[PDB]
């Protein structure tokens, strides 16, 4: 897909026969969601932001599907403004930032 | 030690 | 370019003759550059993500060149741990994501 920067770079994400709309934020260095139940072993981490940082929790091998794009990894659930795709399932897919 | 960029 | 994100997204801007490194941001809504003592008259803002929100100071008009490319626009002025590259200017000077 080509997508214009002229609004946010929102597509849908089917993360285990849950939908969900996401934002493919390449300034992110990971990929967090919004509070959410995840099968799972979880361990506590603390990410970081503009406005300081948050503990998150963190769950390894997890597949996703990005607009019908597969990626398999690491997404952080925790208190963010929204779901953002980060460059750790952002390069799994093969995203470029052109110009 | 994870940065994540704004609203 | 055809930026790639095994790395983040970081590339060089010229402001008022700094030339500065910038993470071009498709997650960033505004351009927030740390702090620098821009000409004129600016107001007051506040914008927020992961972590909570902080005050910035905002310029209208101001000239950029992201790599090459000349933009000019809203630019926000603050303690940011990276000079980010917001949409604004994003969608000035062509960049799409694809996959």
């Amino acid at each position: 897909p080509q997508i214009t920067l002229w609004q946010r770079p929102l597509v849908t994400i089917r993360i285990g026969g849950q939908l969900k709309e996401a934002l493919l934020d390449t300034g992110a260095d990971d990929t967090v969601l919004e509070e959410m139940n995840l099968p799972g072993k979880w361990k506590p981490k603390m990410i970081g932001g503009i406005g300081g940082f948050i503990k998150v929790r963190q769950y390894d091998q997890i597949p996703v599907e990005i607009a019908g794009h597969k990626a398999i990894g690491t997404v952080l659930v925790g208190p963010t403004p929204v779901n953002i795709i980060g460059r750790n399932l952002l390069t799994q897919i093969g995203a470029t930032l052109n110009f | 030690v994870s940065q994540n960029x704004i609203v």
